């Protein structure tokens, strides 16, 4: 790399990070979708 | 204790029904004259049998079987089950 | 008619008597079985365990299906004898980690969706 | 017979004359590969991709236009077919889009599947391509010309299925294009309908746009509930959510189109749905709370009151098991005050005989008549594919339409008799030449639409329409099975719920009031507690938040026709089922079960456990409703003429006026549809230019 | 037609006619139907009293000599009455050649075991009885051999689940492996990869 | 090469549905006369020569021409607009008031 | 030998299936609907038996969808109605048919587009 | 374009955030949560619109055969820009 360095963009990252398995910062796999079904919302005024 | 309800299912096309047929041809019209509050209700039936229903209070029914009536042996069975016997 | 060829018996007597065999043989079986797999069952409970998958298919009216149903508990049974098997294999027979599912109309009303 | 003797690849068979080349290899259960020939629209022959080779003939015909020549010899392998194949693929291709990854018709491309099939596998193109501007047609078809092929489908469909023509070609050659030529919207009740039959991503629906592929989707053949008609859908899914409903071909009801309501309400199931019993507090508000409470709470104030004192009210989009159900356990407590939100009138025969509230004729009919007057209805957005069929057979056989109503736009013309109900005496009365014009027509019908029931002077309006009937029947006698008398239903449920003898209308509630109110899925706001006395327990049950939910003490989540296998009953009195496509969601139940299970608590269970049982109970009560493609029936309109001659309810000095007067009303009018976002942008559209 | 088109062999396709009616002639009693295929593949489709006969014709006849077992397998096709489809492939080194025989039976239906006429069968046909509930008749031991102990159903059979009705789990309280009905996280997701468009007019078949 | 004209429509404070047009009483007689040469019930065949009237009296034809034409017609504007961008000799754009055409086809070049 | 056999088919007892699959279970039995989005009709030639919808959940790590029915996937393709029944009622399934739906023969014209008197003469083209 | 919940988690691309009351924020807790901070539509709505003289343009993502498939985008359009439908990058003629 120090005679042909890779292409430069800004989305790389600047800091390599190693195997974090084991330590706080540690990925944990989500649900990465929103809500499929609203509830209906009773209304707050009592009805009588 | 009392008559809610009246259920008469005829085939359309069967040897069986067809006296029953003939009773809705001719003396539907006066019994439903004579019983304005009195749902009747004619349905169509599966190549089984022609039946009449009954329904009387808190849901209770039975069931007779109107094979090979004749019109007058239906309306007969008919003022039976409109009046207090059977 | 129905031109059917028959595996072992012509009709159910002969279908019934291989069926009284192999009952015997798990009968006469029960015992060592709990001994050698060092089960923690009784004897009556693994004999109750036989009588149950004998009675399961007790509805069967066709000798050829009766002939198929006793080869496979002959089968079976020739596995439990020779120690194929294992403890765990004894034991799925009595479902000890599964949880009662209910029959009646209202907890299965309760619990989800399926009938 | 007429028969001709042809032979496709050899191989003979007879045909009618002047039975296209396309229709005879079809015969022999070949198809010919075709972009613009849809067999539901008029030929155009434009494409080019059907030519195939007549033996001992130099030229390639055009399979989809040309008719069959007695002896000839279609050859649909030979050389010239598939080198003519090859090149009308090259040409199709040669300014196409390299935008299959994009695109949302990729695994469902006709233009795609033909050129893996009958097309070369190379390019040997080396210019550019043309690319064109985009359209915007509304808030419903997306649109991506550059994808057109120019199969002219789209213009074709507006033009002869829709009655609308917004859609045209502007320009010519290379630059001809598919368009309005003018910021206009196509906003019509059967607009959706271009996206089926364009071939290519050029027409794609906007609300699905990119959230599924073809492949992954399941379908399940279901019925739809939006309306009376009982439209044949598919519904796709996608692991356990709903994607988009699709046309099922049903020839007798639908054939292959759907209305719009039927196809993007869908995303309505999704918002204001209710997922959990819910109870009232010691504050007077809606709480969720267990199954076992809620039922415990209604089974409580069941078991106290009885008869007269309990009553029901079903809503629109309930099912036949549902009602049967409710009928049961309210009889099992002497009560009869099981009601319905839509007016059928009582006088006469009423729902004794079938014949006098269903659509006799049927769908399938209209296409036999060559004169219909409608009255007090508006069939375009009561029944779009009534109307559609309506316009097929005033298309192709010159079918003869009148209206006594307020002038609406049905899409085709129209005699227009005027509004006054007492028209409708004069028709009777025979001084109107309408009454000679019906004298002498062959097959003559009369539809009537539930619509013009709901005013107080219905019981009248029938007596009219009926007396009108007796009158051709008269005249004209009986040709044998042509049914003249039609009534035109708009809700799912009220068919069948007239079939087991519900009582149509809500007056019987005004008359006794009730202690305990059931509402099954009623939303149309018909009782409120102004109607009732004070302390009045109301149970709804339904599956969105509506006029009936916040007015209720306990709420019973129950499940959409999408979610359970369910019985409906359309306006020819034909029955169908659905089928599950998804579970309910959250705790929702299906809703003969909330029934059943609330009948087990109170200590009246029925006599069914499960769905097989509570349809053998519906075919007890009515058998009917469980022939599920069956539409036969008997007439008995003289029966029901005498019973109607009986009393003599005077009319009213009102015009006849719909409910869905415009465009904008139709979208809007259920507790899906309402919940949709999709309507309200359909809504937003037709009222805003923009 | 040349450089991406498989090349034929008429010489081949003949020699194996010729052979498959010589069959067909010397054992009319169960042969049914005889075909060459178009790569030049001979199939013989017989009836299953015949299964021991024309095998051990084709393994001792002089012009035959099959003395090679290469493969014997089922396939389920449930739309025939006759459930499952016997295919043994044999080989005859002393000719050069392949044949294949097929028969058919159904699920109470014995197949005469062929372990007398080939040794090679033995585990052919306890894999056949295990993956599709074929019996075999007087075989020597027949028993399942890829299954599971106390395994139920046949896997291969068409309606038998791609996922099965059982798993396994290790449950602590019991201190053993136990099996409990099928729970998964993802359902294996279906495709309908299948084109609306047909593919292959030399296959199509009459409209009924 | 290219054509160059667009095949789309957009309003301009010159030229949309309410920039003012209307037939003169003369041409009005001339419409007339045209309408009655085709028969009876096929009065749309009067489309190409209506519109090149509407041409010779206004210059050009804005968009509330082919909407004045389609209305007097009684025939859907989209055909009249398909009309009007099939055939070149219509200016749905204003030209000069001496329109030079040369021809540049291979005997004329 | 032949021993003549009376009853009807029935292999329950031999499939293996547990017993709440085959009571509770109801297939469908029918020819697929055509796709609306395409004309091929080539998907539309056999018959099919398919299994009742069951519930689908949403798993809490990784929102996928969580089923625990078995035969939420299993499609049989049959020649024939009358073998898809056959297979089902030896199988000790309760089923449903559906008859097949076939596209009515249609007559198609096209010098009708250009009717003299006719309603059928196309505006446009 | 990274922003945080009322509940101090970061929200996604996606716009996906644990609810209050949900539960499943448990499994971050004594771990971290796994979030892309170079939100794509933020980068894409900062690349200039390229102005070119003709009606219809080409767009291929850069790199030739290591971009998307070739794609030609019409620019009759001025009330708008031509956006390519793989890439982004916004197109215009000259105009005003
Ligand atoms: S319409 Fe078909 S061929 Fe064209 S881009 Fe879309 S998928 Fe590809
Ligand atoms: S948009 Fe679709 S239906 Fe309309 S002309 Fe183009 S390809 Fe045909
Ligand atoms: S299908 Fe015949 S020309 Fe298009
Ligand atoms: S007038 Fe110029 S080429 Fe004909
Ligand atoms: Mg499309
Ligand atoms: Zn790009």
């Amino acid at each position: 790399p120090t005679t042909k360095p890779p292409t430069a963009r800004k989305y790389i990252w600047t800091n390599h990070k190693f195997n974090v398995s084991g330590t706080p910062q540690q990925y944990v796999p989500y649900s990465t979708t929103r809500k499929k079904i609203q509830e209906w919302v009773p209304p707050s005024t009592p009805y009588k | 204790l009392g008559l809610r309800e009246i259920r008469i299912h005829l085939c359309q096309r069967s040897p069986g029904s067809q006296g029953v047929r003939d009773f809705i041809e001719k003396r539907y019209v006066e019994l439903k004259k004579a019983n304005p509050d009195l749902p009747i209700l004619i349905r169509e039936c599966s190549d089984v049998q022609p039946k009449l229903w009954a329904r009387y209070a808190f849901g209770q029914e039975k069931n007779v079987s109107l094979n090979n009536f004749s019109a007058d042996q239906v309306t007969r069975t008919l003022e039976n089950v409109l009046s207090g016997k059977a | 008619g129905t031109s059917v060829k028959p595996i072992f018996s012509r009709d159910m007597n002969e279908a019934k008597r291989r069926v009284r065999e192999l009952y015997r043989a798990w009968y006469r079986e029960v015992p060592n079985t709990v001994h050698l797999f060092q089960l923690d069952i009784s004897v009556k409970q693994g004999r109750d365990k036989v009588r149950e998958m004998f009675m399961k298919n007790a509805h069967v009216t066709d000798p050829r299906v009766v002939d198929l149903l006793v080869i496979k508990g002959k089968m079976e049974l020739e596995e439990t004898i020779n120690v194929w098997k294992q403890r765990t294999h004894i034991m799925r027979f009595f479902h000890e980690t599964e949880a009662p599912r209910p029959t009646d109309f209202l907890s299965k009303f309760y619990v989800g969706h399926d009938p | 017979s007429n028969l001709i003797e042809v032979f496709v690849d050899g191989q003979s068979v007879m045909v009618e004359p002047g039975t296209t080349v396309l229709q005879a290899c079809e015969k022999v259960g070949m198809q010919i590969p075709r972009f613009c020939y849809h067999e539901r629209l008029s030929v155009a022959g434009n494409c080019r991709m059907c030519l195939v080779e007549i033996e001992k003939a130099p030229k390639v015909v055009a399979a989809c236009a040309m008719p069959v020549m007695k002896g000839w010899n279609i050859l649909t392998n030979s050389e010239k077919s598939k080198k003519a194949r090859e090149g009308v693929m090259e040409f199709l291709l040669a300014n196409h889009p390299l935008d299959c990854p994009i695109c949302d018709q990729g695994g469902e491309c006709d233009l795609q599947d033909q050129s893996m099939m009958f097309g070369s596998d190379r390019s040997r193109f080396l210019e550019g391509k043309r690319a064109v501007e985009d359209k915007n047609i509304g808030p419903l078809v997306k649109t991506i010309m550059t994808r057109c092929i120019q199969c002219t489908r789209c213009i074709r469909f507006a033009s002869e299925i829709a009655g609308v023509d917004d859609l045209g070609t502007t320009g010519r050659g290379n630059d001809m294009q598919v368009g309005t030529y003018i910021e206009k919207m196509f906003m019509s009740e059967l607009s959706g309908n271009i996206i089926d039959i364009c071939p290519v991503g050029a027409l794609t629906s906007k609300p699905y746009a990119f959230t599924a592929r073809p492949w992954e989707t399941r379908k399940t053949e279901s019925i739809d509930v939006m309306d009376a008609v009982g439209s044949n859908i598919v519904v796709s899914t996608r692991t356990g959510e709903v994607m988009r409903i699709l046309p099922r071909m049903h020839e007798d009801i639908n054939e292959e189109w759907i209305s719009d309501k039927t196809r993007f309400a869908y995303d309505g199931l999704k918002r204001q749905r209710l997922t959990q019993p819910m109870i009232r507090n010691e504050k007077g508000l809606l709480t969720y709370t267990t199954w076992e409470d809620a039922l415990s709470r209604v089974a409580g104030m069941l078991q106290s009151f009885q008869g007269n004192d309990v009553a029901a009210i079903a809503g629109g989009l309930v099912d036949a098991e549902a009602l049967v159900a409710l009928k049961d356990l309210l009889n099992r407590v002497d009560s009869d005050s099981l009601c319905t939100e839509e007016v059928f009138p009582t006088a006469g025969a009423g729902t004794d005989l079938r014949s006098n509230y269903l659509l006799n004729t049927t769908i399938a009919g209209v296409e036999e008549a060559d004169v219909i007057l409608l009255v007090g209805t508006n069939p375009r957005f009561e029944a779009p594919l009534f109307n559609a069929r309506i316009r097929k057979s005033w298309l192709h056989n010159d079918l003869k339409v009148a209206l006594i109503g307020s002038p609406v736009d049905l899409t085709y013309r129209y005699d227009h008799l005027g509004d006054s109900p007492k028209i409708l005496q004069d028709i009777a009365s025979g001084n109107h030449p309408f009454s000679q014009i019906l004298k002498e027509a062959k097959k003559p019908m009369v539809v009537l639409g539930s619509s013009a029931l709901q005013r107080s002077d219905g019981t009248a309006i029938l007596a009219a329409v009926s007396n009108i009937a007796q009158n051709i029947r008269l005249s004209s006698g009986v040709t044998g099975d042509w049914k003249v008398m039609n009534i035109l239903h708009r809700i799912a449920s009220q068919v069948a719920a007239l079939d087991l003898g519900y009582k149509p209308g809500v007056e019987a509630i005004r008359k006794n009031p009730p202690k305990v109110l059931f509402l099954l899925g009623a939303d149309g706001g018909c009782i409120t507690r102004q109607d009732l006395p004070k302390d009045c327990f109301i149970i709804y049950q339904g599956h969105h938040g509506d006029v009936g939910a916040p007015m209720a003490d306990v709420i019973l989540p129950g499940a959409a026709y999408t979610e359970k296998s369910a019985t409906y009953v359309n306006t020819e009195g034909r029955a169908q089922q659905t089928k599950v496509a998804v579970t309910p969601p959250g705790l929702a139940r299906e809703d003969w079960k909330i029934i059943r299970a609330l009948s087990e608590i109170a200590g009246m269970t029925l006599p069914y456990d499960t769905l097989d049982q509570v349809r053998s109970r519906l075919e007890e009560v009515s058998p009917n409703l469980v022939r599920y493609d069956d539409v036969e029936g008997a007439n008995y309109f003289q029966q029901a003429n005498e019973l109607s001659k009986l009393v003599n309810q005077q009319l009213l000095a009102d015009p006849l006026v719909p409910p869905q007067l415009t465009i904008k009303d139709f979208y809007m009018t259920d507790s899906i549809s309402r919940a949709s976002q999709t309507m309200a942008k359909c809504v937003k559209a037709v009222t805003e230019g923009i | 037609t040349r450089p991406t088109i498989r090349p034929r062999n008429d010489v081949v396709h003949k020699q194996l006619s010729a052979f498959g009616q010589y069959v067909a002639e010397i054992l009319p009693k169960y042969v049914q139907q005889v075909q060459v295929s178009c790569f030049n593949e001979l199939e013989i489709f017989i009836h299953p009293d015949g299964v021991i006969p024309v095998l051990t014709f084709l393994r001792d006849h002089t012009n035959a000599q099959f003395k090679s077992l290469a493969d014997l397998t089922a396939v389920d096709v449930p739309t025939r009455q006759n459930r499952f489809e016997i295919v043994y492939n044999l080989l005859s080194l002393r000719f050069n050649s392949r044949i294949r025989v097929k028969t058919y039976t159904d699920e109470l239906t014995p197949i005469e075991s062929s372990v007398t006429v080939y040794k090679a069968a033995n585990w052919y046909e306890r894999e056949i009885w295990d993956m599709f509930g074929v019996f075999f008749a007087n075989h020597p031991d027949l028993r399942r051999i890829l299954t599971d102990y106390g395994f139920e159903g046949h896997p291969f059979r068409k309606d038998f689940p791609l996922s099965g009705y059982v798993e396994l789990r290790y449950d602590d309280e019991v201190k053993r492996v136990v099996a409990e009905p099928v729970e998964l996280a993802q359902e294996f997701r279906k495709f309908d990869l299948n084109s609306p468009w047909e593919a292959f007019p030399a296959y199509r078949q009459p409209p009924e | 090469g290219a054509g160059g004209a667009l095949f789309v429509h957009r309003d301009t404070p010159e030229n949309n549905p309410d920039t003012p047009f209307d037939f003169t009483p003369e041409n009005y007689k001339r419409i007339e006369a045209i309408v009655k040469n085709y028969p009876e019930g096929h009065k749309a065949a009067a489309v190409l020569p209506v519109l090149d009237l509407a041409q010779r009296q206004n210059g050009w034809l804005p968009i509330s021409a082919m909407n004045k034409v389609a209305e007097i017609l009684q025939v859907p504007p989209m055909r009249v607009y398909e009309v009007a961008t099939f055939y070149t000799m219509y200016n749905r754009k204003p030209v000069g008031k001496y329109h030079i055409q040369v021809c540049t086809t291979t005997p004329c070049m | 030998q032949l021993i003549a056999v009376d009853e009807k088919l029935d292999i329950t007892t031999l499939t293996g299936v547990p017993e709440e699959h085959i009571k509770t279970r109801k297939v469908r039995i029918f020819v697929p609907a055509r796709n609306n989005m395409q004309s091929g009709v080539n998907n539309t030639k056999k018959w099919k038996m398919e299994f009742d919808t069951r519930e689908r959940w949403e798993n809490p790590l990784m929102g996928w969808s969580s089923t625990a029915d078995p035969l939420s996937n299993l499609v049989l393709t049959f020649s024939t109605k009358e073998d898809a029944v056959a297979f089902a009622e030896k199988n000790g399934w309760s089923f449903d048919v559906e008859e097949r739906k076939v596209p009515k023969p249609k007559s198609k014209s096209y010098g009708a587009n250009f009717s003299w008197n006719k309603r059928t003469r196309v505006s446009t083209k | 374009g990274v922003r945080t919940s009322p509940t101090g988690e970061k929200v996604t691309h996606t716009g996906q955030a644990y609810d209050d009351g949900d539960y499943r924020r448990v499994r971050f807790s004594d771990r971290q949560k796994e979030v892309n901070e170079n939100f794509a539509i933020d980068l894409i709505a900062e690349q200039p619109v390229s102005e070119v003289g003709s009606r219809v343009i080409s767009c291929d993502g850069g790199g030739g055969a290591l971009g998307h498939p070739r794609v030609y985008i019409n620019l009759d359009k001025e009330t708008k820009t031509g956006t390519c439908g793989y890439c982004g990058l916004q197109f215009r003629q000259p105009h005003h």
